[PDB]
């Protein structure tokens, strides 16, 4: 009686890889403007 | 005078054989009895001319 407790297996199939992350969200938070210096000021 | 044998096997067997060794689980079940059979009665023709 040959079964599923004879024929052994090499390799799993991953079937599906997560990569849990912060979803990033500031783009819509801050006034983001490019500096073209190592300094910045703003007028008020 | 006949001789026989008996494959014995499951489907389960057959679905991850398949799976995991691209093998079939009939045929070689089927190969090994077929042969086994005719290497028997091989071995039995070369056993009578020694014996007699």
């Amino acid at each position: 009686s040959t079964t599923t407790n004879s024929n052994s297996i090499g390799r799993p199939n991953l079937v599906a890889l997560t990569r849990a992350t912060t979803k990033l969200i500031y783009s819509d938070i801050v006034a983001t403007q490019r500096t073209n210096q190592p300094v910045a000021a703003f007028y008020g | 005078k006949s001789r026989q044998l008996k494959a014995a096997y499951s489907i389960e067997l057959a679905q991850d054989l398949r799976a995991v060794h691209g093998m079939d689980a009939d045929a070689e079940l089927s190969g090994i009895l077929a042969t086994e059979i005719m290497l028997e009665i091989n071995r039995e023709v070369v056993d009578w001319i020694n014996y007699s």
